[PDB]
């Protein structure tokens, strides 16, 4: 209506995509630390009601065994991301017989990113950018890796990120405790403590979703036992 | 298969057999091989006949619009520009041998059409299968500027020759003469070829055949 | 020879004012006989039967989109189907394919909705319209029924002796044919009805 | 070229084509025809009121044929009239390709209604301004059908649109037999053409079709002022 | 608004306010003159130096859109460019199809009913520049056609399109171009040009002069150098 | 002083309250906007279009302004209005002329063309997504059975037969001229035809034109191929008129 | 052709046209679904009787599948369409993977249709939201709520529709797990949560249950009537 | 374009659709319509709205089509959409015919109208068809069966409903005069008769004023009748002597 998709501002900037950043601190709280040993991602569920099933809230997904990915915003926007980041990641490793770099698939991601319009392209594609920020932990061949995804297609490699409704601040404090040299179990510890401090509401179990890639192991998910093992100590 | 046209003094006079077959055996003696265009266009069909027919319809219809939307009379040289332009898009695909004859503004015309798409514009012209013998005829009685009667009775003469010197034309003759006042179209022009009777009629009556079931369902 | 893949045979000829049609009733692979209660005569209309020769594939196609469009006419339009308009239409229908033609020979007959004057016209695979008076004939066994046709049959038949005609031309022209017969199906649509019959043929 | 794919014809609050109704009013603003019906026939009459003689009123005409059994006349905008009747020749064409047969009258109608309404209901086109007039003879019974730029159609033994339509209407319900010859016709839509002409009606100026048993055919000057004699 | 907003509507009137805007963005920019004489057609086109970082000869306003047609353009430079390439795949189009270089006659009608036919509907914007082009053939002599944003060429005795463009036509009329020498007229082209660009408005400021002509054996080419120099102290002496 | 806009009826081509098309009729006074006058004749034998040659500047070249334009050997044409709508109808019209030469072997005819011509525009008239070619063309030819004839589209696509018209700033004043003209003589050979096309120009503008002011074109039945009149032949026109 | 972005984002990211599909889904027909331990229930207030109606043809419960059915709330054109889609989807399932589909998989998939139509050109999204019902393969019951704007969650019991929250907020509270043991006092939970929606409370309401892969009917109006009866025996006691 | 857009196929800021609310308003002052359901058959009564004496009237109905053999259809509002709707509806009900070989069943055939209706709704930028159908039909799986559509693309089934000018007024009529289960044609049509006399008041019942059908099944067969002038006239007569004898009796 009367403004189209494809507008700047008078200062020269997509107000949609302004739009789009202000949806991004609308979106859950996720938090992403990327270490020598690894790289931990957590993310906080928002249970609206008990009825709703704790599995199906997981905004923690798996791109290919050494990717995890971390969503906030536009959840059900954040799927089809997800799913041709996977596709592009199997692509390149059915074409090259090794793992999709983590900085590629970034790139491939910030490539489909703001890729829309009315009248531009193919009428099946896109309108509206993608409202979700992404936080890519992974391990490659440049060890451990973690990548911020703007919805703006500014991807960036950040050691630690924190996102979501309470991004800024919590971030500040999470780099304050964030050193240069510390440990997975440092960084799990930190991240958690962290989220615990920045949640709205009382969390346990049931209300944070943790994975890490490790160097040697894959891609792996912290169950609720393990999730009560590292709480407990915070 | 035998059709024919020329140009005599006045238009053009067209002719045409009847002995559609398909195979070898005769399937009709009464085929329709003269169609019409406008009333100031006819043309004879040679070859498979559906296409012939399809083509013709398509050219009546075309020149319908045409002189409908100019308020002129349709003109030969329009339908014969029409004809060679939508039989080379299909590259004589369509097995149609035409002879597009009529009379327009510029005087009459005639036409031969082949169905690669070649045309060409010749005072007399036969096609089909009997062409050559009508061909032959007209080679030996043609002249230039011939009277109505004279001309009517020489392309009476090669469709009869055409007829009884092939093995695909017969059981009648149909004209079509265009003037620039008068059109005139007699299919039974003259039947040359009569049938005898059966010597011996023999006919049956119910009860002769078997019939294992009736059902009767009167309608209204 | 793809229309004689399966078989067939079809006639029509005209009475006094009424109209015969008769087909076959063999349905079966070039070799065996599959079924001998097989129909090929279908109604058009109140007064118009059509029958169908060559390949039995497209014989079935053929008639059912021959009747989706008729029927689809006949509803915008208000009027019961006119011979020469079904004709027509069915000859543009096979023409649609020349280049994919329907292995099919069809015959159409029946009377003028408002006259009842008996009409009955032919077509080949590609569609060509055939009009003759006295009588149209298709499929496998074309020469057999031409030659009993132009004998047997003469103007200004009653209803009756155009029936005997008719069975007696169908039962003789597939008694000397292998790839056609087995049962005989018989339409007469006269001024005020239509009789169906089965004529007692040599099964094999 | 790209095309708008929103449809310009939008329905208002309650419902009613405002923009339907002001090619109405356009139609009403173009000049006036009448078509009238007899027992055995149709005739259609319409009037061509050119600006100063300097325009030649016989090279062009108004009343246009389908098919030789079809002809029809508009009231309102040329433009729309020309590409209309082009497109219901077209029509007509394919139809007598695909059937061998005349197009029948109805059926024509039914198919110039189905354009009308595509134009209505589709994007970037703007509605007909015209409505339509159109005599028709097919089994041996005449037909005549008015047609709106509302894509519908009916069958109407007389009409009148254009100026003062209403009026014409009404005037051809008082001066409308159901049993009337076409001599009988031609002199009531002579009689209404001049009762609502303004001007001195003139046979150049009044140009008419008879549609019968023997086709559509429009009638010459000659003819023409030799019934308004005889009509008076 | 609604009479200026698209080239696909009129004015109450009938006029096309968004093609009288591009006619405003093409006379904004710098000065670019085309003269043809006798024998040759030359160009003088006045580049603004934004900065003495850039090239001479960078941002080049003269194209060599066919070997035998240039095109001196004035507007918005990344339009011109594109005009330009429309042109020579035009004159691409007709070398192909008919087996010896464009006219320019038909050169110029083609490009300016494309100019024209991208002024009709509000899926596109009319061009923001506006371009001569000077051509030269054995048969029809030095040919010089201006085109207009709009998409109306016309044949020019000598043409200038710009903000100064009415003063450099005005000071050159006493020139009667249409029986005069190329070489000369090269270095009058040097002068008008240095009067009619304004020192004060754009203190910095480049020349670049190009023709074509019988003595370029009637291919399109920039000017030797040293005409340059000369023309170019011809029209420091004229500047008195 | 409050310009209203009644939304977009009077924006883009919209059936207005009052039955009118706004941007159609905004063509009207477009071909006004070019600020020439055209006017054609038509005698009993020839058809002349006369219309006065602007020379707004010396500077460009003159003898390569000419707006006569022929559509085919036989057809000459002229347009008022936007300049470049007026090549590409030019344009338009010889490919449809060419391409109806080609399908059905034959030059077209003049009311043909033109009643292709207004289909085309009345193709703009219904789009409401393209300009509609505010230009209006009158194009002269010689007719067998029918003679010499005269035709005019227009923007808005409603054209007609006529012996004389114009279009213009002035062609009201030139159909008042008309009418006089047609209601004082009415046998006209061709050089009363071209006398009286003269006549029209001098009568209603009122300028006194110099023999390169003006460019006429002319299809006569001795050659019916359109051909232009030169210099000698508007200065010979001149004289005899004046004289 | 059609191709204009109706779905933007609004000032500080809001999808205004998500937010308009929620209000049509809100002010649409009541539903409601449970998954008990051993059976799931959908609930639809039959709203607006209106006798002389057969309410075969508007019947807001269809099944999909031998286990999976769903209840929408919305718009019923395009809760029509959507079903009709799922069909699709789980037809096209059966034949690709000759297994039996899965609940979470057609969710997921009708989810992805409602981001195509959010994210599309000329389209708008489909303004109902669909509680998806249905048994895995080893017959664990699945509830599974879908929304226009797209996200799709599972959830023990839920509501749509008109009075949702309201209906949620109850159950929220009077859910608990020896409350669901047996179809009984699953199908007496669903009647009182849906009481509170509908003021005839048992010829206004229609109910339909799935058990492990055991061809889902639809509950016998007398079945409805006695178990009102049922409830309001618990009620005068309690 | 983004001014000049139309934009009729997006959402409204409440939530509801203002074209469809916009076309059934239309329809509500269009032309009345009313189907009913007896046990041997069932019933449509249509009026017609423009009855100038100019009308020729040749054809057989105005408002009410058949859709395939043994479906009829009424419509309501713009009839020029109303043809195409309906040649479209012959169309695809001759596709299944020919695709199952078998009289398409009613349900399907209204919901395929349904689905392409949503979608037009749904999306390109035009105008919805301002047009309601009214479907009566007989198939092996139900018999006699009657639906409602509406232009948002939302059906029902009914016994019996109305759809014009007073339509609460008319379904009142019938849920307080319809015997379900034990409706007969003759009370079916006296009903019938009934409604077209009350729901709408203004200019009184007429026989050129509406037209008559009736969908039967005969050996098999389903016949749809069109009830001639004279028929009714009969019909009114009966109304009148009816209304008369109860008035009476009262």
């Amino acid at each position: 209506y009367d403004r189209g998709v494809n507008t700047f501002s008078p200062e020269g900037r997509l107000f949609q995509v302004e739009y789009a950043i202000e949806a991004i601190k609308l979106g859950s709280t996720a938090i992403g630390i990327q270490t020598s040993e690894g790289v931990c991602l957590a993310v906080e569920k928002r249970i609206t009601s008990p009825l709703m099933e704790p599995s199906s809230i997981e905004k923690i997904v798996e791109i290919d065994a050494h990717i995890g990915c971390a969503m906030s915003g536009l959840i059900a926007d954040a799927k089809t991301l997800i799913d041709k980041a996977r596709v592009e990641t199997q692509n390149h490793w059915f074409t090259y017989n090794e793992t999709m770099t983590v900085e590629s698939v970034t790139q491939a991601v910030s490539n489909l990113a703001l890729q829309f319009g009315e009248e531009d392209a193919d009428p099946g594609a896109m309108s509206r950018p993608f409202g979700v920020a992404l936080l890519f932990g992974g391990v490659d061949e440049k060890g451990p890796q973690l990548f911020h995804m703007d919805p703006s297609g500014t991807f960036v490699q950040c050691d630690a990120r924190a996102i979501g409704s309470a991004s800024e601040g919590a971030q500040s404090s999470l780099q304050e405790v964030y050193h240069k040299s510390m440990t997975l179990k440092e960084a799990i510890k930190s991240s958690l403590i962290i989220l615990k401090q920045v949640m709205e509401e009382k969390l346990n179990a049931t209300n944070i979703e943790l994975a890490t890639v490790q160097p040697g192991q894959n891609f792996h998910m912290f169950t609720k036992e393990e999730l009560e093992e590292v709480i407990k100590d915070i | 298969t035998t059709i024919a046209g020329v140009v005599y003094k006045d238009g053009i006079v067209l002719g045409a057999d009847t002995r559609a077959t398909e195979g070898m055996v005769v399937a009709d003696k009464n085929c329709s091989k003269i169609h019409f265009i406008s009333p100031n266009i006819y043309c004879c069909g040679a070859g498979t006949a559906a296409d012939t027919d399809m083509t013709t319809q398509l050219i009546s219809s075309n020149l319908e619009l045409h002189s409908l939307s100019t308020g002129r009379l349709p003109r030969v040289v329009t339908a014969n520009r029409m004809l060679k332009q939508m039989l080379f898009r299909y590259q004589g695909y369509i097995g149609a041998a035409l002879v597009l004859g009529g009379v327009d503004v510029t005087g009459p015309h005639l036409y031969s059409i082949y169905p690669h798409g070649s045309t060409d514009k010749l005072p007399y012209v036969t096609m089909g299968s009997g062409s050559l013998a009508a061909m032959a005829v007209f080679e030996d009685k043609f002249r230039p500027d011939m009277e109505e009667e004279e001309a009517k009775n020489l392309v009476s003469e090669a469709i009869a020759a055409g007829i009884f010197n092939d093995l695909g034309s017969g059981s009648n003759i149909d004209l079509c003469v265009i003037s620039k006042n008068k059109l005139d179209f007699l299919r039974p022009y003259t039947v040359p070829n009569k049938k005898g009777t059966r010597l011996g009629r023999y006919r049956c009556e119910k009860g002769t055949t078997a019939v294992l079931t009736e059902k009767i369902t009167p309608l209204e | 020879s793809i229309m004689s893949y399966n078989g067939g045979a079809v006639m029509a000829m005209k009475g006094k004012n009424c109209v015969a049609i008769a087909a076959d009733r063999r349905f079966g692979i070039q070799a065996q006989m599959v079924t001998t209660d097989f129909q090929k005569i279908f109604p058009m209309g109140d007064r118009l039967y059509i029958g169908l020769a060559g390949l039995a594939t497209d014989v079935q196609t053929v008639a059912q989109r021959l009747k989706f469009r008729l029927n689809l006419y006949e509803l915008k339009e208000g009027r019961q189907i006119k011979p020469y308009t079904l004709m027509s239409m069915v000859a543009n229908l096979l023409y649609e394919k020349r280049f994919g033609p329907y292995y099919t020979e069809p015959v159409i007959a029946g009377l003028d909705p408002k006259t009842f004057k008996p009409f009955i016209c032919s077509l080949d695979l590609i569609g060509c319209p055939m009009v003759t008076d006295d009588f149209v004939v298709s499929g496998t066994c074309a020469e057999q029924m031409y030659g009993m046709c132009e004998s047997l049959w003469e103007p200004n038949m009653d209803p009756d002796h155009l029936f005997e005609t008719i069975s007696q031309a169908m039962l003789n022209a597939v008694d000397r044919d292998a790839v056609s017969g087995m049962g005989v199906i018989v339409h007469i649509i006269e001024k005020d009805k239509i009789t169906t019959r089965t004529l007692k043929a040599r099964m094999d | 070229e790209r095309g708008y794919s929103f449809s310009l014809t939008t329905f208002s609050p309650s419902g009613k084509l405002v923009q339907i109704e002001y090619a109405l009013a356009a139609v009403a603003g173009g000049a006036p025809s009448v078509g009238i019906k007899a027992a055995n026939g149709v005739v259609l009459a319409t009037e061509k009121k050119q600006k100063s003689i300097l325009y030649d009123e016989r090279s062009v005409h108004k009343v246009e044929p389908i098919t030789k059994h079809i002809g029809l006349v508009y009231s309102g905008m040329g433009p729309d009239y020309r590409v209309l009747v082009h497109r219901a020749r077209k029509l007509a064409q394919q139809y007598y390709l695909v059937y061998q047969e005349p197009i029948p009258t109805a059926q024509l109608v039914q198919r110039v209604a189905s354009v009308m309404q595509e134009y209505t209901q589709s994007g970037g086109v703007r509605p007909f301004g015209v409505s339509l007039l159109i005599c028709g003879w097919n089994e041996g019974r005449p037909y005549l059908f008015q047609s709106d730029p509302s894509g519908a159609y009916f069958a109407w033994k007389a009409t009148a649109m254009g100026k003062n339509y209403v009026n014409g209407k009404t005037f051809l319900e008082k001066r409308y037999n159901e049993d009337l010859e076409l001599e009988d016709a031609i002199h009531t839509a002579i009689l209404t053409l001049k009762e609502s002409f303004e001007g001195q009606m003139t046979e150049d100026n009044i140009e008419v079709g008879i549609c019968n048993e023997a086709g559509f055919r429009r009638l010459t000057p000659t003819e023409v002022k030799d019934y308004l004699a005889a009509i008076a | 608004t609604g009479y200026d907003l698209s080239a696909s509507t009129f004015s109450p009137d009938g006029r096309v306010f968004q093609v009288e805007y591009a006619m405003k963005a093409v006379e904004n920019s710098s000065t670019a003159i085309g003269i043809r004489c006798k024998d040759g057609v030359v160009f003088g086109v006045e580049k603004l130096v934004l900065s003495k970082l850039y090239e001479e000869g960078s941002n080049k306003r003269l194209f060599n859109v066919d070997r035998h047609v240039g095109m001196a353009v004035a507007g918005l430079l990344a339009d011109a460019r594109s005009l330009a390439d429309i042109a020579r795949e035009e004159a691409s189009n007709f070398r192909s199809n008919f087996g010896y270089n464009i006219p320019l006659k038909h050169l110029a009608d083609r490009v300016a009913m494309y100019v024209h036919a991208y002024t009709l509907y509000s899926a596109v914007r009319p061009f923001g520049c506006s371009f001569m082009l000077g051509s030269y053939s054995v048969n029809d002599g030095a040919q010089l056609y201006m085109i207009d944003p709009s998409g109306v060429s016309y044949g020019y005795w000598g043409c200038a399109i710009g903000k100064a463009r009415q003063a450099a036509k005005t000071e050159i009329e006493k020139l009667q171009m249409k029986e005069m020498t190329c070489r000369d007229i090269v270095k009058e082209v040097a002068k008008i040009i240095y009067i009619v660009h304004d020192e004060v408005k754009d203190k910095a400021f480049e020349l670049e002069l190009s023709w074509v002509g019988e003595l370029t054996n009637g291919r399109h080419e920039i000017v030797p150098k040293d005409i340059r120099e000369e023309a170019e102290k011809y029209a420091k002496e004229s500047l008195k | 002083s409050r310009g209203s806009s009644a939304g977009f009826d009077r924006h883009i081509t919209i059936f207005s309250p009052e039955g009118r098309l706004y941007q159609v009729e905004y063509a009207f006074k477009a071909i006004n906007q070019g600020g020439l006058t055209s006017v054609a004749v038509r005698g009993k034998d020839c058809a002349v279009i006369v219309t006065q040659k602007k020379v707004p500047d010396k500077l460009l070249d003159s003898s390569t302004v000419t707006h006569l334009f022929k559509i085919t050997e036989n057809i000459g044409c002229v347009m008022t209005g936007m300049t470049a709508d007026s090549r590409s109808q030019v344009q338009r019209a010889r490919y449809e002329a060419a391409n109806w030469k080609y399908k059905y072997g034959y030059e077209i005819p003049v009311d043909m063309l033109c009643k292709r011509i207004a289909d085309i525009s009345q193709v703009y008239t219904q789009n409401a997504e393209m300009r509609p070619l505010g230009c209006c063309m009158i194009l002269i030819g010689i007719d067998e059975e029918q003679g010499p004839q005269v035709y005019k589209c227009d923007p808005a696509g409603y054209y007609c037969g006529f012996k004389a018209t114009a279009a213009g700033v002035k062609q009201t004043e030139s159909t008042s001229f008309l009418e006089k003209k047609v209601k004082k003589k009415f046998d006209w050979t061709f050089e009363q035809t071209v006398e009286t096309a003269i006549t029209c120009l001098s009568t209603v503008l009122s300028i006194d034109f110099k023999p390169s002011e003006i460019e006429v074109g002319v299809v006569t039945v001795e050659n019916p191929k359109f051909r232009i009149l030169t210099e000698a032949e508007i200065d010979a026109h001149l004289v005899a008129l004046a004289e | 052709s059609y191709d204009r972005a109706i779905t933007v984002f609004s000032p500080d990211g809001h999808l205004f046209q998500v937010e308009y599909a929620q209000e049509a889904v809100k002010k649409g027909s009541t539903a409601v679904g449970v998954r008990g331990r051993d059976i799931v229930v959908l609930g639809v207030e039959k709203k607006s009787v209106a006798k002389l109606q057969d309410e075969r043809t508007v019947r807001k419960i269809c099944a999909l599948d031998d286990n999976v059915c769903m209840a929408f709330a919305g718009l019923t054109a395009d809760a029509r369409i959507v079903i009709n889609r799922a069909r699709v989807e789980c037809q096209s399932h059966r034949l690709t993977v000759e297994d039996p589909v899965t609940v979470e998989y057609i969710t997921r998939y009708i989810a992805s249709l409602k981001q195509r139509y959010t994210q599309s050109n000329g389209r708008r999204p489909f303004g109902i939201s669909a509680l998806i019902v249905g048994f895995d393969f080893d017959g664990t019951p699945r509830l599974y709520q879908t929304d226009p704007s797209g996200t799709y969650h599972a959830w023990k019991a839920n509501a749509i529709g008109r009075g949702a929250k309201s209906v949620r907020e109850f159950l929220e509270k009077n859910y608990t797990d020896e409350a669901i043991e047996t179809d009984d006092l699953t199908i007496k939970l669903v009647i009182k949560a849906l009481l509170e929606v509908v003021q005839s409370g048992g010829k206004n309401i229609e109910l339909a249950v799935m058990r492990r892969d055991q061809s889902l009917k639809i509950l016998n109006p007398e079945e409805i009537e006695k178990y009102v009866a049922e409830i309001e025996k618990e009620k005068e006691e309690n | 374009s983004r001014r000049y857009d139309s934009r009729t196929t997006i959402f409204s800021p409440e939530g509801r659709l203002y074209q469809v609310e916009y076309a059934m308003e239309a329809i509500g002052h269009a032309g009345t319509c009313l189907g009913i359901l007896a046990n041997d058959g069932v019933l449509l009564a249509a009026e017609r709205r423009n009855i100038h004496k100019l009308l020729d009237e040749v054809f057989f109905s105005e408002k009410i089509y058949k859709l395939n053999e043994d479906m009829a259809c009424s419509v309501a509002g713009i009839t020029s959409d109303a043809n195409v709707l309906t040649n479209e509806l012959r169309l695809i009900a001759q596709r299944y015919l020919l695709q199952y070989q078998e009289p398409i069943p009613c349900e399907q055939l209204v919901t395929a109208l349904c689905d392409i209706k949503q979608a037009y709704t749904q999306f390109g930028g035009k105008r919805p068809f301002g047009v309601s159908l009214l479907y009566i039909g007989w198939d092996k799986h139900y018999g006699f069966q009657l639906y409602q559509s509406d232009p948002s693309g939302n059906y029902g089934g009914w016994k019996a409903t109305c759809i014009g000018n007073n339509s609460a007024a008319a379904v009142s009529m019938l849920k307080q005069d319809y015997k379900e289960g034990e409706m007969t044609l003759k009370s079916a049509l006296a009903l019938a008769i009934k409604v077209l006399n009350k729901t709408m008041d203004v200019s009184k019942l007429s026989a050129e004023k509406v037209e008559i059908a009736t969908l039967t099944r005969e050996n098999g067969k389903t016949v749809i009748r069109v009830l001639k002038q004279k028929e009714v006239e009969q019909l009114i007569k009966k109304h009148e002597e009816e209304e008369a004898k109860a008035e009476r009796e009262k």
